[PDB]
Order: C-alpha cells, then structure tokens, then sequence
RNA sequence: GGACAAGUCUGGUGCCAGCACCCGCGGUAAUUCCAGCUCCAAAAGCGUAUAUUAAUGCUGUUGCUGUUAAAGGGUUCGUAG
RNA sequence: UUCUUCAAGGAUACCUUCCUCAAUCAAGAACCAAAGUGUGGGGAUCAAAGAUGAUUAGAGACCAUUGUAGUCCACACUGCAAACCAUGACACCCAUGAAUUGGGGAGUGCCUCUCAGCACGUUUCUUACUUCUUCACGCGAAAGCUUGGAGGUUACAGUCUCAGGGGGGAGUACGUUCGCAAGAGUGAAACUUAAAGAA
C-alpha cells in the first residue's frame, strides 16, 4: 500500500537520480536533503525578563537598539521531528495540506 | 415505420425509447437526470399564445456541464434566439 | 500487445513450447521421472506379499490408529 | 513509429465518437481510408467529408451524426473465402441484421454483402455497426 | 450544573408565543400564569418553565429572538420594512451621469440600440 | 388503504395512467411499490427467493449477526427486477426485498436470430455486465436452443422472458451476489443500443406531470 | 515495521547462512579431488 | 428574443440598457471558468471581466418564455442560500406566485418522500449555481430542469439555462429578479407593454 | 450434513472402533460410524483403481497475466529475425 | 567554491541540404552506487574486527572512551542494490485552472562598458520536471490511475521484445562458462503441504 504520492520526498520521478544526505540536527543520522524536515529559527539571545536588565545595564542598547538575535537552519531526519513535536500524525485526507509560507 | 416488423405489418417493440436531440442517443428508464424543457410561442403581440416547443436532453450531458451548451444550440435553430445584434 | 505477425509463427510456435514446461501437469506426462519414483511401474494395481502388521496415528484435528500393512 | 495509417484513421473516427464531437480531423490520409470512407457515407453512417489538400498527404474533416457506435481495423489483414463470410461475421460483429465487414477484392473495396452478391474473396479490412 | 433540558426548553417557548401578553419580568407573576395553563405532575418543572420564560420575555425585550416568532411583532416589522421611497434609486443614479469603460463603451457602439442618455467615459 | 404521496402515484391510483411503457419513456422513479402492483395482473407477479446468506460485524463481546436476502420478481415477459436487503431477521429480510425488487423494473428488448418469424424469442445484440470481478455475456442464437446458462442465470433469463440465449462468463461466479446483480445489469442495457432500424426521428410528446397538470392542481 | 509477515527469519540473514554452507561444501569436495 | 412572424417586439430598449448600467450588472470577476468563457466580451485593464449585453438579454427573456408557460405557478420553486437573495426571492413569490425555498436548504426536501416538507418542482431557479449545489444535486435525482444566475467563474454542471449577470452586490441581484418579474408578467398578465411598472426595484433590495 | 436427489426416525459405541475423494463427523441426545425401517438415483446393470478428453480464458493464434497477488532485464549500443 | 582551458549534448529559429536512410530485438559489445580484491601512494576525520567502562538475571548488543582494515588518489579487477516510478521501447487520440525552467514572436525601474544593454508587466508558441483541496469522461478487487494512463479492451487485433504459471524444498544439488579470490550467469528433482497471498 503506498502511503503517499511523493513517497515522503520531493523528487518526482524523470527528475533526479540521487540527492545528497546530510546529517539529522539532532541524533546526527543521514538522511536525504529533500525527504528531511527542515526549519528556519531565529530567536533572541535574552528573553524579556533578561533583555530588560541588561539594556538597563547597557549605553549601547539602553536606548531603542536591537539586540542580537540567532540565526540557523535545521534539518531533522523524520523520528526526530516527530519526537521533538515538530510535525504531528494527521488523518487521511488532512494529509494534504501544504502550507507554502511560514505564518 | 418505427421498431421491429415481423415479416407480416405488425410491430413487435413495445415502448420505442426517446432520443436526445442532442446526442442522438437513446434515453433509457433508468436514467434518472433526463430533463424535458417546454418554451411557449407567443404572438406578435407579447402575450403567450399556448403552444410549446419542447426539448430533450440526455442526461449524462446535465452532469458533465454540457447541457448549458448544448440548449443553445438547439435554441438557435429552432429559431428561437437571435443569434448575433442586428446592424444599426 | 504481444506478437502480431503474419510472417511470425516461427516465434510464436517458439514461445508456445518453451513455456509448456511450466505447469505441473503437463511436465508430469512428458518427464519419465514420474514412473521410475512410482512404486507402481504406471500400472493400476500390483501384487505384494505382506510383512508385517503396523498402526499409524491420525494427523493432529483427529485422534486415531489407522491400521495399516507393510507389503 | 506509424504502421498503419487505415488503423490509425479508424482509432480517430471511434474515438471522436465516443467522446460525442461532431467533426474529426484525420491525418495523414491515403487511397485506401477515402474507399473506406466512401463505404461509410454510402450505408449513411458517417455524412458529407471533404478532403483538404497540402502538398503532401492530405487531411481529411469528417462530420458526424450521432450514428456509428464503434468502427476498427483488423490486423494482420487475414484471407477470406466466400464461404468464411459468415465466420467472420459471427465473431465480431453483434448480431448478423446489421453491421458490415468491408473487404479488399480484385474488384475494388467494398462490404461483404456486395462481396456475396458477385461471389468473390479477399483479405479483410475492418468492420463498423 | 444548571442546564435546561429540551423539554424543559420547548415548553417554554410554547407558553411565549400562545401567552406573550400577561407575562411580564417578575418571576413569581409569571408562575402563577404557568400553573394556570399547564397540566404537568412536576412541580419541579413547572419552576423551572416559568424561569426559562422569563429570560425569554428579558431578551425579548431588548430584541428579537429566533424561536419566539409572535405574529403581531412579525406584522408591524413586515410593514416597516416594505417601504417604498418617494423616488427609486435608480432612477436618482440614472438622472446623474453614468459613467463606463472605454471597451465597455466599445459594445455600446457595436449594438443596436447605441450609446444611451446620460452616459459618459469618465 | 392506500395513500399516494408522490405526483405520480396520484395519478395511477386513478386511471390517468395505465400502462408502464408510458411511466418507462419519460424515465421517471417509481417510489412506491403500490404503483407495480396496479400496472401489473398481479398473477404475472412471481417472485423468487434466490440467496439469503448472514453478514457479520465484530463488537466487544461477541459479534452481530443480520441476513441480507435477494429477490427476483418478473412478469412473463419483457420486465425484470432485482432487489437487495439486511433486515435483524430472516423473514423481515425477506419482505423488504421483495418490495425493493419491485421498485426497480426495467423493460428488456427481444429479437430475432434470422429470418423475422412470429414472436421475438431472444435478445438483438450481445451485451455485458459487470458487478465486480464477475461479467456476463449474452448472445443471441437461433431458435430451439434454450437458455445455455448457469442454473442463476438462467431462472433471471425466464423471468425476462427470453427463451432461447447463449451464456458466457468471466470472474469468480461464486460470489452469488456478483452473479445475479451482473445480469441484472445486462439485460438493461438492452435498451440502450441504437440499431439502424430506430434512426427514424420522432416528434416529442407532454409527460403526465404536465398533461394532467390541471387534475393535480387542485386539493392535496 | 515496512514489510508483511517474513516466512521464518530475516531474509537477509537466512542469505547468508546459505553462502556459508556453499563454501564448507566448495571446501570438502576440495580435499578429495 | 426571435418569435415566429418576428415583430421586433420582445427586444432590449434604451431603458433597459441604462438601468442594467446604472447599477454594474455587466461587471464579471477577476478570473473566469472555460464554460462561461462566451458569454464574457472584453476584460479591462484592472483585469475585470465584461460580460456580454446582448446575450445576458438574450438568456434573460427565453428563462421567462419557460417560466410563463408553466400552467400552475406553484410548480415553480425559487431558491436561494445568499443573504442578498433573500428579499427578492420573497417580492418574486408574492407577485408571480411561485413557492420558494430561502436560507439553509433541507437535504432530501425533493428525494424524501415520507416527509411533511415533500416538494416536487417542475423547474428550478437558483441565484448562485456554487452556493446552492446542494439543490441542484438533489435536481438530478428526480428530472428537474434548472434555470440559473451564473457569474463569470460559475461551475455550470447540473445548469440548463444561465443567464450572466452580476450575482454579488445586493442591488445587482434585486435589478434581475425584478426585470425576470416584470417579463413573466408582461409575457401573459394584466400589465401592458406601454406603461411603465409602477413598483419599484427598492422593494426587492435587502436591507437589514 | 454440503457440493448433490433423498430422514430434524429408532437402538449400539463414547476422540475408541470407524467414516471421510474436499469441508469435516466421533470426548454420553452422533442429521456423517455399526445396524433396523423408510426414501432417492439408474437399472441388467452398478461401484472402485489407473491413464486420458471436456470442464480450463489454469498454456490464451481466436483468447490470459506482469504498480501492490507469481512475473519488465540496472542502462545504452547492436546482428540474424 | 572561483578562474583558465579541451572536446561534446539537448531545445529553439530557418522559403538551408538530402530523399526512406526507419521501429524493436536472440548472439555479441560498452558503462554501472556501496562493500570487496591486487600493486603503488596518502593517512586529518569517522570507523567493521579488537580493547576498556557501564547497563543487565545474563549483554556476547544498544550508551561512553578508543582503535586496525577501510574511508581519499592512480592503474588493473569484480558486475551485484528497495540498480524503484516496485510501472520495457516506438507511434495516435483524449476535459479544465493556476504555476515553473530554456528558446522564439508581438506600460515600468537601472543605465560610463562580456551594453544598439538588463530585469519586470500583458498576450501567444515549441520543448522539459508537475500540481489542483474549485480537475473530466473512463477504468480498476480495491487502494488508486487519468495528455509518458493503470483510459480509448468480452463492442477483445497499431509494431517489437523480456518474464509468470498454488506454497515450500531453492536460486539449493549436479554439469558447464567467467573470476586472483569473494563470487556471478545458466539451473533440476525426490519428497512435503490446503492453503500461502492482495486490498
Ligand atoms: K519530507
Ligand atoms: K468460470
Ligand atoms: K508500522
Ligand atoms: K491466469
Ligand atoms: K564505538
Ligand atoms: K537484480
Ligand atoms: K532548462
Ligand atoms: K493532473
Ligand atoms: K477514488
Ligand atoms: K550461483
Ligand atoms: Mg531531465
Ligand atoms: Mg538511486
Ligand atoms: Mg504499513
Ligand atoms: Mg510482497
Ligand atoms: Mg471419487
Ligand atoms: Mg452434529
Ligand atoms: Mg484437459
Ligand atoms: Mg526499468
Ligand atoms: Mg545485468
Ligand atoms: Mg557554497
Ligand atoms: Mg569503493
Ligand atoms: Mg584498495
Ligand atoms: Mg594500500
Ligand atoms: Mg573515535
Ligand atoms: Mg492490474
Ligand atoms: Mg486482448
Ligand atoms: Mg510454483
Ligand atoms: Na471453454
Ligand atoms: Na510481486
Ligand atoms: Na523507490
Ligand atoms: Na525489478
Ligand atoms: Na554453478
Ligand atoms: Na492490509
């Protein structure tokens, strides 16, 4: 029974013949680049409670500057997305949806 | 002239079917989308005058989205729709 | 579809025997090795003389001795 | 690549038909659809058609009326005698009051009840009911 | 918790529409007028349908509800809705210049009866 | 004390309407059964039991059991109808059958095999029908032989009236169900082939919905 | 789990439990011939 | 529309064009469906569709010819699910005196026959043919014709008759069904040709 | 008992003895074993064993199947055909 | 990754040339991931075998610290993969709507030279990878497929070719060809079982 049909991937067929693995963000396995899960992050170097005390402490950001923020992309082989809840078992016929864009 | 004939006059069919104007298909008892369509003629003054043209349509032609196509075409050369503006 | 000739049945007669052998029916008549294993030279009875006298238990559902001679 | 172009015409004209269309073009053509044709249009299963003329060969545009249910080649082209006609007949047709198979004679191509009536043989083309 | 069962719910909306007049805000009126008109065993229900018919009668005052459906209300909403104006609105949009595109005003000209009055561009 | 509900069965409790063929050219649904038992003799009736088989659904504690039940009901000739149902017993299984084989009745076209003699005795054409794995072929013969068939087939094809038919079979004919809805579906298609004899354009007629619009219009 | 119901151990591994008898047999018939 | 020993009459005037203009029944959408694609003459620079003048006429007076001979009123059922809709299908009622159906429609209220709300229609009118699918599927169990207002991006299955026309903007739909009403009526009725009907199109129009 | 026409009959045995071409029957109320009585088929005929033809579109020219049930060669070039 | 070089390949454009030169294939040929083999280099990382520490009833395993062959290059071998789209190659017909890569035809931004240039917006067209939840008909045991179909098929015929024949024994035994070896290709039977299997 196929489950998908893409196969889990994003190679049609007549397309490509191999794609290059890299290695999971977290267990470090190799999986394939488009069959991975992947995630672009940006968050803050301080929460708020933090980034209060120190722009306080500060002359550079003490007044309207931003602070850094961290920059990375992930890549996740597909136990690891679905234990760290990045994706999630839908039912059949929710298996669909695509959702381009990050909103 | 219209069924099977025995070798003698008579005729042995019993129900002759309806055909679609159309397609020119038959339309059997079981088809449950067939539609029958009455458009009255009218007078040369504009009150209707009481008598119908009456069209006929498959049915499978309803559910493939053809239908609408199909009865302006018919309409037209039952000369009941003026096809193009005249000239000024 | 398959081989549409008019000029090929020298392939298609090709095809026909090669892929005969492959149902067990038809391989058992034509093989020899059937007789020689058959205790039976191909014949429907035979004569033998007895040796002695054995009981054989019934397959697993079933419970039973079945009485049966070696010849 | 194209083997048959009788063939290939037959599959155009019985596809346009199932479809329900009321006109075909048919390429590339030859002597032997136009007979073929010309047997169609005589019994009144086809209509008027008319042939469009390129400096090769041509193409033809085929009306329609609602009449043909299917219509084939039959390949190899296998020999019939005028005692195999109703053989034939008895295999692909649907019933022996209508129907034609249309077959290549010395005389011309023509249907089989024409073939039995001057008492000849030939390979067959194909069929149309 | 303290939900109305459904027939507690029906009932209710049943002495409303027959009864909409003697029926007021005050909870203990409104009992009395509910054992006067019911023939049920439960006292217990009857409490609770005259409850329900008094936050009926409270939204009702301040706007109309879905079940309620009372026919005098209906009418002089049905009067006060099909009003004509002095002058259709189309007949104001008509008298000013109606104003149409340039390919809009390409099929005006193609057709029989032309351009019309009261039409421009832009 | 029958009631219509529907336009149509107004119409044929009384007399307005009073033979199928007019109900079948306007391919209108029939919807009540009571409609069939007036059109028809009711000695021409004969149905037939022809499969009730138990069905199984697993549950917690067990399981549950309902009989599904097929019922073939035919006049002499030219209408047959078949019908399925489940009922909790065998013989509410059995009732409710007979009342759907009623609902769906179909006239079947007949012919000859040559030369046109006395009444037509088979089908015109060879047709098929397919209800899953298992397909049904029909082929007219010549006069004499009777129904070449399987014993299922062949008490449908009596019913249809057809006495004389070549059978031929496709798929796992096991499946009884499969085997009595596949010709079912055949003899239907009958009357959808157009011979070169039906070319013949023919006006078009007022159905009796409209004929009789003025009856219907008044009460309820 | 990706496949359906083996029939009596991995595949695989009752491959190469055949490859190592092919070579103890390839190695016997060595000694007398 | 044509009539046998045509007269010219039954035709588009200057008045109808200025009211159709006047409140944009000619305005399509942004994107169109293959089967209305004849109907559209044109599109604009924005990327608005234009719709034919001529044939909407044409569409408009042959649905009244189908209507107007119908022998019984009440074998005509006007439905609609749009709040727009609402008002006009009421005024229509009241003034040709054709059941409708308005709001929610109730699944099997055409195929459930042992039911206290049991219809059978011998044609049907819709305002939008994608908003009130659910009719129209229904309609295809039980032979019965439909007569719908379709947009430029309509779906056209299960529709007999279209007429184009601006089916959103709730004094679009309020101009149609009252020139619909008015031809019915002018086609067999006690309102001549000469003098201008005296209701007006305010009465259809929606409001709160 | 069913396929398959013909008993919800009466005694005996108690996973034994036995039947059963296949599914199955027999552990104390056996629709299947050993018997009595009825009945069914065909009849001066009727069972059993082995081989073979039809059933078989399970060898497919007419006329099979090959995504997942057995089965498309790892990919190209290429001669006879 | 960039720059410099060498020979190729496809699409498009063309009122260029030629005139059946073609399609598909036993035998035969060339190429073919990783692991593996031979001879020279090279040896940072990771890491079969092996060694320690844990966990455990036991733990030869999973986890931790290491560690040889290998992993990298050149030249010779090997010829196997879930080498998969589990879907052989050539040709015809076949409904819609939004996108995308390359070539060609017919308002806006940048603009001292790989520049009479470069992107974009609107409408057509040939080729390629595909998507529809607002995609047909049709087909299929179903899951599903649908303009490289799994459609146009009991209404069965466009052309060629490779495989299958209930489950096991078994891709095993014997013979033979190829290989340094590891192995590869070709390939049974005696016996045994009423099911194994698909959705
Ligand atoms: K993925
Ligand atoms: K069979
Ligand atoms: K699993
Ligand atoms: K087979
Ligand atoms: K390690
Ligand atoms: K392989
Ligand atoms: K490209
Ligand atoms: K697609
Ligand atoms: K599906
Ligand atoms: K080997
Ligand atoms: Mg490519
Ligand atoms: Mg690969
Ligand atoms: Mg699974
Ligand atoms: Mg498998
Ligand atoms: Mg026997
Ligand atoms: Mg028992
Ligand atoms: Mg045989
Ligand atoms: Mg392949
Ligand atoms: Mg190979
Ligand atoms: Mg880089
Ligand atoms: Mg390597
Ligand atoms: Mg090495
Ligand atoms: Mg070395
Ligand atoms: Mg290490
Ligand atoms: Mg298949
Ligand atoms: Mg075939
Ligand atoms: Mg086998
Ligand atoms: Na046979
Ligand atoms: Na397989
Ligand atoms: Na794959
Ligand atoms: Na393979
Ligand atoms: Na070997
Ligand atoms: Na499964």
């Amino acid at each position: 029974t196929t489950k998908r049909r893409n196969h889990g991937r994003a190679k049609p067929p007549c397309s490509r013949g191999r794609v290059r693995p890299v290695h999971c963000f977290n267990c470090s396995r190799l999986v394939p680049k488009d069959k991975s899960v992947g995630r672009f992050v940006v968050r803050r170097m301080l929460d708020q409670a933090s980034a209060r005390d120190v722009a306080e402490a500060s002359l550079i950001y003490g007044s309207g500057f931003p602070m850094p923020k961290l920059y990375m992309k992930q890549r996740y082989c597909i136990a690891c997305a679905i234990h760290s809840r990045t994706v999630r078992a839908r039912p059949v016929e929710d298996r669909k949806r695509r959702y381009t864009s990050k909103v | 002239t219209i069924g099977t004939y025995n070798e003698e006059g008579v005729n042995v069919d019993l129900y002759i079917p309806r055909k679609c104007h159309a397609t020119n298909s038959l339309i059997t008892s079981f088809d449950h989308s067939a539609v029958q369509i009455a458009i009255a003629n009218v007078d040369p003054n504009g009150v209707i005058d009481g008598t119908t043209t009456t069209l006929c349509i498959a049915g499978y032609l309803r559910c493939q989205g053809e239908s609408d196509h199909a009865i302006n075409h018919l309409a037209i050369a039952k000369g009941i729709v003026r096809i193009k503006t005249k000239k000024k | 579809t398959k081989t549409n000739g008019q000029h090929a049945a020298r392939k298609l007669v090709r095809l026909r025997r090669k892929n005969r052998w492959a149902d067990k029916g038809w391989k058992k008549s034509h093989t020899f090795v059937a007789q020689k294993a058959n205790p039976f030279g191909g014949s429907s009875h035979a004569k033998g003389i007895v040796l002695e006298k054995i009981g054989v238990g019934a397959k697993q559902p079933n419970s039973a001795i079945r009485k049966c001679v070696r010849v | 690549t194209m083997m048959s172009v009788l063939a290939n015409a037959l599959r155009c004209i019985a596809g346009a038909e199932r479809r329900g269309k009321r006109q075909v073009l048919i390429r590339p053509s030859s002597k032997v659809v136009v007979k073929f044709l010309q047997v169609m249009q005589k019994h009144g299963y086809i209509g008027e058609f008319e042939i469009v003329d390129d400096h090769r060969a041509g193409k033809i545009v085929v009306n329609l009326n609602g009449r043909l249910n299917k219509c084939g080649a039959i390949c190899p082209r296998f020999d019939c005698t005028a005692r195999d006609f109703e053989k034939w007949v008895k295999n692909i047709l649907p019933s022996r009051q209508f129907g034609f198979v249309v077959l290549t004679t010395s005389l011309g191509i023509m249907d089989h009840e024409e073939a039995r009536a001057r008492n000849t043989g030939g390979k067959v083309l194909g069929f149309f009911y | 918790g303290k939900i109305r069962t459904k027939t507690v719910k029906r009932a209710s909306k049943q002495i409303v529409e027959k009864y909409f007049s003697k029926l007021n805000k005050d909870f203990y009126q409104n009992k009395r007028i509910v054992m006067d008109v019911t023939i049920a065993r439960s006292k217990k229900l009857k409490n609770k349908i005259a409850g329900y018919a008094t936050h009926i009668m409270k939204r009702l005052a301040r706007g109309p509800v879905r079940g309620i459906s009372l026919k005098l209300q209906e009418e002089e909403r049905e009067r006060r809705m099909d009003y004509v104006p002095e002058v259709s609105h189309v007949d104001q949009a008509i008298q000013d210049g109606i104003r149409v595109d340039k390919q809009t005003l390409a099929m005006l000209k193609r057709m029989e009866t032309g351009v019309p009055r009261h039409v421009l561009p832009n | 004390e029958w009631v219509p509900c529907t336009k149509l069965g107004r119409l044929v409790k009384d007399q307005k309407i009073t033979s199928l063929e007019e109900i079948f050219l306007f391919s209108m649904p029939i919807k009540e059964h009571q409609i069939v038992d007036q059109l028809i003799r009711e000695g021409d009736l004969r149905d037939e039991m022809m499969l009730v088989f138990p069905v199984q659904k697993a549950t917690s504690a067990g399981q549950r059991t309902r009989f599904k039940a097929f019922n073939v009901v035919g006049d002499g000739n030219g209408h047959i109808g078949v019908g399925a149902r489940v009922g909790k017993e065998v013989s509410l299984a059995i009732r409710a059958s007979m009342i759907a084989a009623k609902l769906s009745i179909v006239p079947v076209r007949r012919g000859y095999w040559g030369n046109k003699i006395g009444e037509p005795h088979t089908i015109p054409i060879k047709v098929t029908g397919k209800c899953g794995s298992v397909a049904v072929r029909l082929i007219p013969a010549p006069r004499g032989a009777g129904i070449v068939a399987a014993p299922v087939p062949k008490k449908i094809l009596e019913f249809a009236g057809v006495e004389d038919v070549y059978t031929s079979s496709c798929g796992k004919t096991r499946t009884r169900g499969n085997f009595i809805m596949a010709t079912f579906y055949a003899l239907r298609k009958t009357y959808g082939f157009l011979t070169p004899d039906l070319w013949a354009e023919t006006e078009v007629s007022r159905d009796p919905t409209d004929e009789h619009s003025e009856f219907l219009s008044m009460g309820r | 789990g990706t496949i359906s119901r083996p029939g009596g151990m991995r595949p695989k591994w009752h491959k190469k439990r055949i490859k190592r008898l092919k070579r103890r047999r390839r190695r016997m018939r060595q000694r007398s011939k | 529309t044509s009539v046998s020993s045509g007269a010219k009459v039954l035709r588009m005037k200057e008045s109808d064009v200025q009211k159709l203009l006047a409140m944009h029944c000619h305005l399509g959408t942004k994107n169109s469906s293959s089967a209305m694609k004849k109907y559209i003459h044109g599109r604009t620079s924005d990327g608005t569709n234009i719709i034919d003048i001529h044939m909407t006429w044409e569409k408009l007076i042959l649905a009244a010819r189908v209507i107007a001979a119908v022998e019984n009123p009440q074998d005509v059922t006007v439905c609609s699910t749009r709040l727009f809709g609402q008002r006009a299908i009421f005024k229509f009622s009241q003034l040709v005196g054709t059941s409708f159906l308005g709001g929610r429609f109730i699944p099997g209220t055409f195929t459930n026959q042992i039911q206290k709300k049991f219809m059978q229609p011998r044609v049907l009118v819709v305002t939008d043919p994608r908003t009130d699918h659910q009719a129209l599927r229904e309609a295809s169990l039980v032979n019965i014709p439909v007569i719908a207002f379709c947009d430029t991006d309509a779906p056209l299955e299960f529709v007999d008759i279209a007429i184009p026309c601006n089916n959103r903007g709730r004094h679009s739909i309020s101009m149609m069904y009252w020139l619909l009403a008015r031809e019915v009526l002018r086609l067999r009725g006690t309102i001549p040709r000469s003098v201008p009907w005296e209701v007006k199109v305010d009465l259809f129009f929606y409001r709160d």
